[PDB]
Formats: structure tokens, sequence, C-alpha cells
């Protein structure tokens, strides 16, 4: 935004806004199977108690 | 005078305030284009060589 003019620059930040965007979507999948890998330990662990 | 196409010269620009204004004056500058920055926004950077 202090070099280049708004004609262009949206070409410019739009293409590293998606980026960005896209490795958060990326890390919440990640974190989904680990859950569902834990949860799975927890009722095993709960029926030995 | 200004040298051929294959003796170009080569000029040195060093600790000195640039004003981009004056050269926007003359009005045969019909070819005025640039990559890197936006040709309107000159006057608010700083370089180094």
């Amino acid at each position: 935004f202090s070099r280049l003019d708004k004609v262009e620059a949206e070409v410019q930040i739009d293409r590293l806004i998606t980026g960005r965007l896209q490795s958060l979507q990326t890390y919440v999948t990640q974190q989904l199977i680990r859950a569902a890998e834990i949860r799975a330990s927890a009722n095993l662990a709960a029926t030995k108690m | 005078r200004f040298a051929s196409v294959y003796a170009w010269n080569r000029k040195r620009i060093s600790n000195c305030v640039a004003d981009y204004s004056v050269l926007y004056n003359l009005a045969p500058f019909f070819t005025f284009k640039c990559y890197g920055v936006s040709p309107t926004k000159l006057n608010d950077l700083c370089f180094t060589n």
C-alpha cells in the first residue's frame, strides 16, 4: 500500500490473502483429526476405570 | 549531448533530496510507465542507490 497503485495492488494483495487464509484452514483440519483420535482414547480409558 | 546506444553513460546520484514533479513538467514525456513502484508515489520513498 506504500509502493503500488490501487488499480493493480488488488491483484497483488489478493494472491497473498488467500495463501495465508488457506494455511489456517489446513491447521484447523489437522486439529479435528487429532481431537477425534484423543476422543477414542478417552472412551477406552473410561471403560478401564 | 547523449551518447550512442552501445556507449550508454552511467551517472551517480548520492546524498540529495529528489523531487519528481519537475520531471513531470516537460510535455513530451508521453512514455512514462514504471514496474516496481507506482509513478505517483515517488515523492514519499527513500532509496539506497
